[PDB]
C-alpha cells in the first residue's frame, strides 16, 4: 500500500544549507537562487557583449 | 441587542404558505418547498422533473443564466435544488445582508424559467453524468428499482431521468410541468434568519405564478414486485420491504420505533450496535464484514418498510434470512419494554440532532409548512412519539411478517435467495 | 443587521483545571449538544518505530475500558442516543460525543474514562490489527489521499510530516500492546487536551464534572510543559507514481504555508477563495466566477479542482488538487499555475470583494451545528489557545483587499520551488522545470 | 413619411442578393455572435436557411440567378435570425459590463 | 485551446519541434552535432551574404575582390576567415555526425 | 546577504532581471575591453605604433 | 482574414523591395539616377537619415558597393518571398478560401483537384498570350529608352519617369511640396493597406450585394489610374493640382468613405 512509500534520501545530492532535515530550507532559498540566478544572468551578460 | 423569537406562518388567501423564524444568525436560508417530483410525472415525460432540477441555472424572465450565476457568487451566496420522489425544494444561503440580492433570483428562478430550448438542449446531456455520479452508490440503484418493484405507478417513478429519455426532454415538457405543479397552493416559501414581514411581503408582491392545486398524482398502488440486478460486484446489497405507513398515518411512530428497535444506523464509530437486534442478529449469522439495518420512508399517499442488507456475495443468503427471523422473532412479542424505551431515546435525539444545521431545521419547517401549513412545537412530537405503546411496535413488526413484500438486489446474486424463499 | 448579529453571539468561555487541562465551551439555548476532548497528539509525534499508533489507538478508544468492559460500554452509548465518533490527524487527534444536554456531565465522565482508562484488550488489539489492515487496502483505492499522502511524503521528506496518519503495513503488524499503551500515557495529558463543549450546556456545570473526572493535578513545572516539536524541513520537489491503468489521474501541488498563528492565513484564505474550486456538477457551470474553474468547463480540462491552505503548528501546505482525463492535465496545469500567477500579479479589488464574501458564509458555515461549532473551539485553543469570534475574523477578513493578496501570494508563491505528488496515468504531465518555470512571469 | 420605407426598398432591391433566392439574414458575416445565434435556430429554419445558401452558392458558381418569379420580395423577406441575434449581442454586452469590475 | 503556443499556426510548429517535442532522456553528446549543423548552415549563410555583397566574379577581378574584401572592408578579413573556417566546422560535424548514425544505426 | 539582496531586488522581478543584464553589459564591456587592451599592449611593449609613434611625431 | 491578408502585405513590400534592386543592376541612365531617388527618399527621415543612406550606399553616393550588395539583396530576396508565401498559404488553410458571395461555403465545398488545378492551369495560360504577345513582339513597350544608355553620375535625364507599377505611388509622393511631407504620404499609400481589416463596417463580407461601396470601389480604381497617368507627367499645372486631389481622394476613399458608407449601408437594410 502507499502507506509503505516514502522518498529516498538525497543527502548525497542537497546542497549544503537544505541538507539537515529539522531547518527550514526557506531561509536558505533566497541565496541558494540568488546564486544559481547570478550564473544566468552573468551567462546574458556575455552573451550580450 | 437581539434574543429570542416566535416561529409565526402566514398563509396568503391564495393557498401560498409563509413560515419564518429569526434566530438572529449572520446567515439567513431562504427556501421555496413544493409539492412536485418524478411522482408526478407519467410514462410520457418521465425524467423531466430530474431535468427541471438541474435547470435552475438556466436564463429567466428576470435574470439571465450568466446573471444568476455571477449574482449570487457576487455576495457569497449558493443556490440549490434538493428533491424527492414527491418534493422539491429550491433553497438560496447567504449573509442576512444579501437577503434582497439573492431573493431576486431565488424568485426568478422558480416563478420565472424561460427553458430556452438551445439552453436546455444543451444541459441535457448533463444527466448521463449527474446520474453516473449518483449511481456509484449502490444504495442509489437498488432503491430506484425498490420503489420500481413496490409501485405500479406515481411512486415507482426513478428519481433520475432514464437514459432512452436523456435527450428527448423538450422544454413545452418542463413548461408544463412547472405550470400543472408549481402552484400557489401547492407552494411554501419558508425562511431562516429573516423577519415574517419581510418574508411575507416578498411572497405577496412578486409570486406570480398563480392558485390551483395543479395537476394531482396519480395514487400509489403497491405491486410488491422483484426486481434483481445480476451484476457481478463481491458485495451484495439487497432490500427487503412492505407497504409501511404514510405520512402522518397514526402508525407511523410504530414504524420509527420499530425502526430503531430493529436498528436504524451506526452510533459508535467502527463500533458494534449492541441496542440493534437486526444487527446483532446478522453478526450472529455470518462471520464476514456486513450490515444490516432497518428501512423505513413515509410518502403523502404511502410509505415502505423493512431492512436493508449489505453483505459478501457468498454469505447473502444467510445474512438476509437472518434479517427476516428478527423480524419474525420481533412480530411475536420478542419485544422487552425497556427497548421501546431506548429506542425512544434514539429516536427523540436523532430529531433533535437533525435541526442543528441550517439545512435541517429549515427542510423540517419548511416540510411540515407545506403538508398542513403548520408546526408541531418539539414537545408535542416528543409527547407523540413516546405515548407509543410496546404492543404498537409488535404490530408495526406483525403488518411486515404478513404484508406481501418487495425486494431488490444487486450484485453477485448467485446465493441470494428470492423473495419466495423468505 | 449582519454585524450585530456577530457581536451577539455567546462569549467562549475557557477555564484551566491546575492539572494541565483546558475546558471551553459556547453556549446556546439547544436541548442537544456536543462534548469532547481535542489532543494535541498525532502521526507527527509519532517515530519510526510507533507510526500508526495514534490510530491503533483510535480503534480501541471505542472499544471499552477498565471501569466498564466494550458490551457495557457500548449498550450504555448506545440506549442513551449519544453517538461517539472521533478522528486521529497529523497534529491533533479528537474524541467527541453528540448527546442530550441533559446528559452532559454523564458524558464528560465518559470521555475522561475513554481518554484515561482504554482497556487495551489484548484480545482486541489483534482483531483491530486485522482490520486496520483492510482499511488500509480501502484507502489504497483513494486517489485523493493517495496523493495527499504523497504529497506529504516527498514535500516533508526526511521528516515527521512526511508519514501517514495510518501508519506503516509493518508498523501494524507489529505493534505491542506496550506500545500503545506507552503511547496514550506519553501523549493524552492534561496540559494538551482540551474539553470542548457546545449547545444548551452550563460551563460551570461542565467544568465541575471536568474536575470530577480530569482531576489529577501535576507538581512539577515539566508535568505543565507541552513539547515544541521538531521544524519539518520543507523541499520543492516531486513524486511520480504512474499507473496508466487508472482511469484518471490526480495532481497536486503545493508550496510551504506560514503555520497556524500567522495573520497572513487570512490573506492566503481569501485568495484561495478568488480561485474556489470546482467539480462536473457545479450547475453555475460556464459562467462560474472563478476563472479556472470557468477555463475548465470551457475546455473540459478537469473533473474537478480544488484550492487548500492546510495548516500547522510552524508550517503548512498551500496548493490545488485536481482529478483530470491524461490527455488534459497539461493544459489544466499550465491554468492552474496561470491563476496562481494571477493572484500574485494582478488580482482585482472586485475580485477579493467576492472571495471575501465568500470566505465570510464560508466560516459561518463551519459553525453549523454543534459538532462543527465545537470542533472550532478545540481547535482554535488548540492551535491559537483561544477562541477567536466570527466577528474577529470578520474583522481580519475585512482589511484584506487586492494589494495584500499580491504581496502575500508573491511572498509564498512567486519563484518558489513547490512539491508536486502524481498519481494515475501521468504521462502529458511536463516535467519539474518546466512546472517550475510556471512559477514565475503571468 | 414613406421616404425611409422607400429608401430601403430600393436598397433591397439595388442589393439584389434576393435574385439568388437569400434572404437579408441569409447574407450576414459568420461574425462571433452572428455564429452563436445560428446554434439557436430552431431545426427546419436551419435546414430552410442553409438550403438557400447552398442553392445560391450553386446559382453563383453557375453565374446564373433565379427566375424574376422567384426573387425574394423585399416585404416577404423574413427576418429570421434578427431576434436571435439581438439576444446574443444583449447577453455578450451584459457579460461584459459586469466583467468591467 | 488555452495557451498560444499550441494553437497559433506557427507557434504550434516552434512547440512542436523545439519545446514539447519529446525527446529521449538519455542521447549523448553525439546527439548534438545536428543542432550544430543547423547552426553552421545559418553561419555560412549569414557571412557568405556579407561576403558575397563585395565579391565580383570575374576572372579578372574575383581574386583581387577578395583582397578588397580583407583589405578594406571593416571587419572584412574576419568575416571571411568565419566563412572559409565555418566550411571545415560544418565538414567536422557532418562527419561526426554520420559517424553516430553508423554507430547507433540511426540508419534504420 | 548579498546573493539575497540580488535575487530580491535583481533576479526576482523577470523586468528587474532584464535591467541588470543591460547595465551589467555596459559596464563589463567599459572593463573587460580596457583589462584586454592593457593586456595585450603590456604583452607587447615598445613594439606598437602607440609605442614607437613619439619618435616620428613632429606635427 | 487578418493574418493572410498581413503576411500578404509583407509579400508586396518585399516584391517592391525586389524588383527596384533588380531595376538598379542592369546600370543604365535610368536604374542610376532611380536607384539614387528612391535611396535618398530615406535620407527624409530625421536625424538617423542622412546615417542611414550613406551606410546602404556603402559610400557617399550609389556607386559600386551599392551595386554589388543590391545584386546579392536581389538574389537573396526572391526567395524570402516564397518562404513567406509558404507562411500565407498557411495561415490560408486555417479558413480555406472566401467566395464572391461573402456566405460560408461548407455547405457546397470541392476537391482542389481536379476543379481548381484545371481551371488555374487555363488561368495561367489565358495570362501567358498577352506576356509571351508583349514580349515577343513588344520588348520595350514598358521600358524607358533612357535605360540603354549607361549610367552617367554627371548628367541627370531630364524626364526621370519610374517604372509603370511605381507610378501611383510616385504621384502621391509628388503630391506634397515638402520632403519629409511627401515621403510619409508615400508610406502610408501602401501601409495604408495593414488598416483596411480595421475599417470594415458592412455586416456583410463582400461588395457584391453593397451598390453603393461599389461605386466607392471603382471610383478608387479609376482614382488610381488617375494618379498612375499624374505620375508620368511633368510637375506643373494641371497636372500639380490633379494630383494633389486624386492623393488627397485616394486616401478620403479608404478611411472615411468606405467605413462612412459601409455604415450607411447597414442601416438601409435595417440593421
Ligand atoms: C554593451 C552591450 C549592450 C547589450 C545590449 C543587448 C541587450 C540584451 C538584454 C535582453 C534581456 C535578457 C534577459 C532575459 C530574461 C529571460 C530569462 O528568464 O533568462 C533567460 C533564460 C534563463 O532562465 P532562468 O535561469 O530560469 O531565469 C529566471 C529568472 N527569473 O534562458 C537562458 O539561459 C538564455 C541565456 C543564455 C544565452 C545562450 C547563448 C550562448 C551562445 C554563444 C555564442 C555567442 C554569441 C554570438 C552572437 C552571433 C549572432 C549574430
Ligand atoms: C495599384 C496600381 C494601379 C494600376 C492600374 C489599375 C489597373 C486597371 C485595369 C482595370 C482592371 C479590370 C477590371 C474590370 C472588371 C469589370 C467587372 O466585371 O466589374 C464587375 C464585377 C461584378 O462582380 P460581383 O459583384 O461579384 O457580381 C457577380 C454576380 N452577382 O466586380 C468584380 O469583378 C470584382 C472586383 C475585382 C477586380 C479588382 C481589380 C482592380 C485593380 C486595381 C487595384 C486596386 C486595389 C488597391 C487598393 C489600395
Ligand atoms: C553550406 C554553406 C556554405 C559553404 C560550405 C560555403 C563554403 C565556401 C568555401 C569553401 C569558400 C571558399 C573560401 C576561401 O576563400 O578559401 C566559399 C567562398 C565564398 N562563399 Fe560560401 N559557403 C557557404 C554559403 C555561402 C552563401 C549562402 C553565400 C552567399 C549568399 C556564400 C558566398 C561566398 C562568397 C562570396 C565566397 C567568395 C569569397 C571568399 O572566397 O572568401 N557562401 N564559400
Ligand atoms: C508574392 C505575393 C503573393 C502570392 C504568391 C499570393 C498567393 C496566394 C494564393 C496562392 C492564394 C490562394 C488563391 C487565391 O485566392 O488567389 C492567396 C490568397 C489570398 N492572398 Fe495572396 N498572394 C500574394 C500576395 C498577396 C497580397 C499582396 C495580399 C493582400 C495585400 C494577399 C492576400 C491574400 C488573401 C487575403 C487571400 C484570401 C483569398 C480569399 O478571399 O479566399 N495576397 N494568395
Ligand atoms: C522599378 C523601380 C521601383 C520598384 C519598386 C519601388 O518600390 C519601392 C521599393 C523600395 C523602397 C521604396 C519603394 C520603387 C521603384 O526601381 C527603380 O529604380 N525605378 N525607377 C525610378 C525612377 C524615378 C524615381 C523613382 C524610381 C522604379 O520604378
Ligand atoms: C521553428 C523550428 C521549426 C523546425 C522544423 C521542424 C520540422 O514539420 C511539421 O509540420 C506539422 C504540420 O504543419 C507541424 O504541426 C509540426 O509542428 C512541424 O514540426
Ligand atoms: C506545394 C506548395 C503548397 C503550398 C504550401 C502550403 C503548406 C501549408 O499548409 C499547411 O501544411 C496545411
Amino acid at each position: 500500500v502507499h502507506n509503505d512509500v516514502t522518498v529516498p534520501d538525497f543527502s548525497a545530492y542537497r546542497r549544503e544549507d537544505v541538507m539537515d532535515a529539522t531547518t527550514s530550507s526557506q531561509t536558505s532559498s533566497e541565496d541558494r537562487k540568488g546564486f544559481s540566478y547570478l550564473v544566468t544572468a552573468t551567462a546574458c551578460v556575455a552573451t550580450a557583449y | 441587542c437581539p434574543g429570542a423569537e416566535d416561529l409565526e406562518i402566514t398563509k396568503l388567501p391564495n393557498g401560498l404558505i409563509i413560515a419564518s423564524l429569526e434566530n438572529f444568525s449572520p446567515a439567513s436560508r431562504i427556501g421555496v418547498f413544493i409539492k412536485a417530483g418524478s411522482r408526478y410525472e407519467t410514462t410520457a415525460n418521465l425524467g423531466t422533473a430530474h431535468l427541471l432540477r438541474l435547470a435552475s441555472p438556466l436564463t429567466t424572465k428576470g435574470a439571465s443564466s450568466f446573471r444568476i450565476t455571477r449574482g449570487i457568487e457576487a455576495v457569497g451566496g449558493s443556490l440549490s435544488v434538493y428533491s424527492t420522489r414527491e418534493k422539491m425544494t429550491y433553497c438560496v444561503e447567504c449573509l442576512r445582508d444579501h437577503v434582497d440580492t439573492v431573493m431576486e433570483y431565488l424568485l426568478n428562478v422558480t416563478t420565472a424559467p424561460e427553458f430556452r430550448p438551445w439552453e436546455v438542449t444543451d444541459l441535457q446531456p448533463q444527466l448521463k453524468v449527474d446520474k453516473a455520479v449518483a449511481f456509484q452508490s449502490p444504495q442509489v440503484g437498488v432503491l430506484e428499482n425498490l420503489h420500481a418493484a413496490a409501485y405500479k405507478t406515481a411512486l415507482a417513478n426513478p428519481l433520475y431521468c432514464p437514459d432512452y429519455r436523456i435527450g428527448k426532454i423538450t422544454s413545452e415538457q418542463l413548461h408544463h410541468f412547472v405550470q400543472n405543479n408549481f402552484t400557489s397552493a401547492r407552494m411554501a416559501l419558508v425562511g431562516i434568519g429573516v423577519k415574517h414581514s419581510d418574508l411575507k411581503q416578498v411572497a405577496e408582491q412578486f409570486l406570480n405564478i398563480r392558485s390551483g392545486a395543479g395537476t394531482s398524482s396519480a395514487k400509489a398502488t403497491y405491486w410488491g414486485g422483484e426486481i434483481r440486478e445480476q451484476n457481478g460486484h463481491s458485495l451484495v446489497h439487497a432490500a427487503v420491504v412492505t407497504e409501511g405507513a404514510a405520512v402522518g398515518s397514526a402508525e407511523a411512530n410504530a414504524f420509527s420505533v420499530l425502526q430503531h428497535v430493529l436498528g436504524a444506523g451506526p452510533l459508535i464509530k467502527r463500533g458494534s450496535s449492541v441496542t440493534s437486534k437486526l444487527y446483532q442478529g446478522v453478526a450472529k449469522a455470518t462471520t464476514q464484514p456486513f450490515d444490516a439495518s432497518a428501512f423505513n420512508v413515509n410518502y403523502s399517499d404511502s410509505g415502505l418498510f423493512g431492512f436493508y442488507t449489505i453483505s459478501q456475495a457468498a454469505h447473502a443468503g444467510e445474512v438476509i434470512r437472518a434479517a427476516m427471523n428478527q423480524l419474525k422473532a420481533a412480530a411475536q412479542g420478542g419485544v422487552t419494554e425497556e427497548d421501546v424505551t431506548k429506542a425512544k431515546n434514539q429516536l427523540k435525539a436523532t430529531y433533535l440532532m437533525s435541526v442543528e444545521t441550517a439545512q435541517g431545521l429549515l427542510n423540517e419547517i419548511g416540510s411540515e409548512a407545506l403538508l398542513s401549513g403548520t408546526h408541531t412545537a418539539p414537545s408535542v412530537v416528543a409527547q407523540k412519539i413516546d405515548s407509543v405503546t410496546s404492543a404498537d411496535v409488535v404490530n408495526a413488526a406483525k403488518k411486515f411478517v404478513s404484508g406481501k413484500k418487495s425486494m431488490a438486489a444487486s450484485g453477485d446474486l448467485g446465493s441470494t435467495p428470492f423473495l419466495d424463499e423468505l | 443587521t449582519y454585524a450585530q448579529t456577530l457581536q451577539n453571539i455567546p462569549e467562549t468561555n475557557v477555564t484551566t483545571l491546575d492539572n494541565g487541562l483546558r475546558v471551553a465551551s459556547e453556549e446556546s439555548s439547544q436541548p442537544t449538544c456536543t462534548v469532547g476532548v481535542w489532543i494535541g497528539a498525532g502521526s507527527r509525534y509519532e517515530n519510526e518505530k510507533n507510526n500508526g499508533a495514534g490510530y491503533f489507538v483510535e480503534h480501541l478508544a471505542f472499544k471499552g475500558t477498565k471501569k466498564r468492559p466494550c458490551a457495557a460500554f457500548e449498550k450504555e452509548v448506545e440506549s442513551m442516543g449519544a453517538h461517539f465518533n472521533g478522528y486521529t490527524s497529523r497534529e491533533q487527534t479528537a474524541f467527541y460525543i453528540k448527546a442530550l444536554s441533559k446528559d452532559m456531565p454523564k458524558v464528560v465522565e465518559l470521555l475522561a474514562d475513554v481518554v484515561q482508562n482504554c482497556a487495551l484488550e489484548e484480545s482486541q488489539i489483534e482483531k483491530e490489527r486485522g482490520v486496520i489492515l483492510q482499511e488500509l487496502k480501502e484507502m489504497d483505492n483513494d486517489m485523493t489521499n493517495v496523493t495527499f499522502d504523497y504529497l506529504h511524503a516527498t514535500a516533508f521528506q526526511g521528516t515527521a510530516l512526511a508519514r501517514t496518519v495510518e501508519g506503516t503495513t509493518e508498523n501494524i503488524k507489529h505493534l505491542t500492546r506496550a506500545d500503545l499503551a506507552s503511547y496514550i500515557d506519553t501523549h493524552f495529558k492534561a496540559p494538551r487536551m482540551v474539553l470542548a463543549a457546545a449547545g444548551g450546556i452550563s460551563h460551570k456545570e461542565l467544568v465541575d464534572a471536568a474536575r470530577q473526572h480530569f482531576s489529577g493535578v501535576s507538581f512539577t513545572y515539566k508535568e505543565d510543559a507541552v513539547p515544541i516539536l521538531p521544524r519539518c524541513r520543507f523541499t520543492g520537489s516531486e513524486i511520480r507514481a504512474r499507473d496508466d491503468a487508472l482511469p484518471v489521474a490526480h495532481v497536486a501541488l503545493a508550496v510551504e504555508g506560514p503555520g497556524w498563528a500567522d495573520p497572513d492565513n487570512v490573506v492566503l484564505h481569501v485568495a484561495n477563495a478568488i480561485i474556489g474550486r470546482y467539480d462536473r456538477t457545479f450547475g453555475g457551470g460556464k459562467h462560474l466566477s472563478s476563472r479556472l474553474a470557468a477555463l475548465a468547463v470551457e475546455h473540459k480540462l478537469c473533473h474537478s479542482f480544488q484550492t487548500f491552505n492546510t495548516s500547522y503548528s510552524d508550517t503548512g501546505l498551500f496548493g490545488f488538487h485536481f482529478v483530470a482525463d491524461p490527455l488534459s492535465i497539461d493544459d489544466m496545469m499550465f491554468c492552474a499555475q496561470g491563476e496562481w500567477m494571477r493572484l500574485c500579479t494582478s488580482t482585482t479589488e472586485s475580485e477579493v470583494k467576492r472571495a471575501k464574501n465568500h470566505l465570510r458564509s464560508a466560516m459561518v458555515a463551519q459553525l453549523d451545528g454543534t459538532t462543527p461549532v465545537c470542533e472550532t473551539i478545540g481547535s482554535h485553543l488548540l492551535n491559537y489557545g483561544r477562541r477567536i469570534s466570527l466577528e474577529e475574523w470578520d474583522s481580519r477578513i475585512s482589511a484584506v483587499d487586492a494589494r495584500m493578496v499580491r504581496d502575500v501570494c508573491s511572498k509564498y508563491i512567486y519563484d518558489k520551488c513547490p512539491a508536486l505528488a502524481a498519481v494515475g496515468p501521468i504521462e502529458q504531465l511536463l516535467d519539474y522545470n518546466r512546472i517550475r518555470s510556471g512559477m514565475y512571469w503571468i | 413619411g414613406r421616404l425611409m420605407d422607400r429608401i430601403r426598398k430600393w436598397y433591397y432591391n439595388a442589393a439584389g442578393f434576393n435574385k439568388y433566392g437569400l434572404m437579408r439574414d441569409d447574407t450576414l458575416y459568420e461574425d462571433d455572435d452572428v455564429k452563436e445565434a445560428l446554434k439557436r435556430l430552431p431545426e427546419d429554419l436551419y435546414n430552410e436557411r442553409m438550403f438557400r445558401i447552398k442553392r445560391a452558392l450553386d446559382l453563383s458558381l453557375k453565374h446564373r440567378i433565379l427566375p424574376k418569379e422567384q426573387w425574394v420580395k423585399y416585404e416577404e423577406d423574413k427576418p429570421y435570425l434578427e431576434p436571435y441575434l439581438k439576444e446574443v449581442i444583449r447577453e455578450r454586452l451584459e457579460r461584459e459590463a459586469w466583467n468591467k469590475k | 485551446a488555452p495557451n498560444i503556443r499550441k494553437s497559433h499556426p506557427l507557434l504550434k510548429m516552434i512547440n512542436n519541434s523545439l519545446i514539447d517535442l519529446p525527446a529521449p532522456s538519455n542521447i549523448s553528446a553525439w546527439w548534438n552535432f545536428g543542432s550544430l549543423l543547423a547552426v553552421c548552415l545559418m553561419t555560412q549563410i549569414l557571412t557568405g551574404l556579407l561576403l558575397a555583397m563585395h565579391y565580383t566574379a570575374d576572372t579578372s577581378l574575383a581574386f583581387s575582390s577578395v583582397a578588397h574584401t580583407c583589405r578594406n572592408v571593416q571587419y572584412g578579413w574576419l568575416i571571411r576567415n568565419l566563412h572559409a573556417n565555418g566550411a571545415s566546422f560544418f565538414f567536422i560535424c557532418i562527419f561526426l555526425h554520420i559517424g553516430r548514425g553508423l554507430y547507433y544505426g540511426s540508419y534504420l | 546577504a548579498l546573493l539575497r539582496q540580488a535575487y530580491s531586488a535583481l533576479f526576482r522581478r523577470t523586468s528587474t532581471f532584464a535591467l541588470t543584464v543591460v547595465l551589467g553589459a555596459v559596464l563589463f564591456e567599459r572593463a573587460f575591453d580596457q583589462g584586454a587592451d592593457a593586456i595585450f599592449e603590456h604583452l607587447n611593449e615598445g613594439k606598437l605604433w602607440k609605442h614607437i609613434k613619439h619618435k616620428y611625431e613632429a606635427s | 482574414y487578418k493574418e493572410t491578408w498581413n503576411t500578404g502585405v509583407i509579400l508586396l513590400l518585399t516584391l517592391m523591395a525586389t524588383a527596384f534592386v533588380g531595376y538598379v543592376l542592369p546600370w543604365g541612365q535610368m536604374s542610376f539616377w532611380g536607384a539614387t531617388v528612391i535611396t535618398n527618399l530615406f535620407s527624409a527621415i530625421p536625424y538617423i537619415g542622412h546615417t542611414l543612406v550613406e551606410w546602404a550606399w556603402g559610400g557617399f553616393s550609389v556607386d559600386n558597393p551599392t551595386l554589388t550588395r543590391f545584386f546579392a539583396l536581389h538574389f537573396l530576396l526572391p526567395f524570402a518571398i516564397a518562404g513567406i508565401t509558404i507562411i500565407h498559404l498557411t495561415f490560408l488553410h486555417e479558413s480555406g478560401s472566401n467566395n464572391p458571395l461573402g456566405i460560408s461555403s461548407d455547405s457546397d465545398k470541392i476537391p482542389f483537384h481536379p476543379y481548381y488545378s484545371f481551371k488555374d492551369i487555363l488561368g495561367l495560360t489565358l495570362m501567358l498570350t498577352p506576356f509571351l504577345t508583349l514580349a515577343l513582339f513588344s520588348p520595350n513597350l514598358l521600358g524607358d529608352p533612357e535605360n540603354f544608355t549607361p549610367a552617367n553620375p554627371l548628367v541627370t535625364p531630364p524626364h526621370i519617369k519610374p517604372e509603370w507599377y511605381f507610378l501611383f505611388a510616385y504621384a502621391i509622393l509628388r503630391s506634397i511640396p515638402n520632403k519629409l511631407g511627401g515621403v510619409l504620404a508615400l508610406a502610408a499609400s501602401v501601409l495604408i493597406l495593414f488598416l483596411i481589416p480595421f475599417l470594415h463596417k458592412s455586416k456583410q463580407r463582400t461588395m457584391t450585394f453593397r451598390p453603393l461601396s461599389q461605386t466607392l470601389f471603382w471610383l478608387l480604381v479609376a482614382n488610381l489610374l488617375i494618379l498612375t497617368w499624374i505620375g508620368s507627367q511633368p510637375v506643373e499645372h494641371p497636372f500639380i493640382i490633379i494630383g494633389q486631389m486624386a492623393s488627397l481622394s485616394y486616401f478620403t476613399i479608404l478611411l472615411i468613405l468606405f467605413p462612412t458608407i459601409g455604415t450607411l449601408e447597414n442601416k438601409m437594410l435595417n440593421y
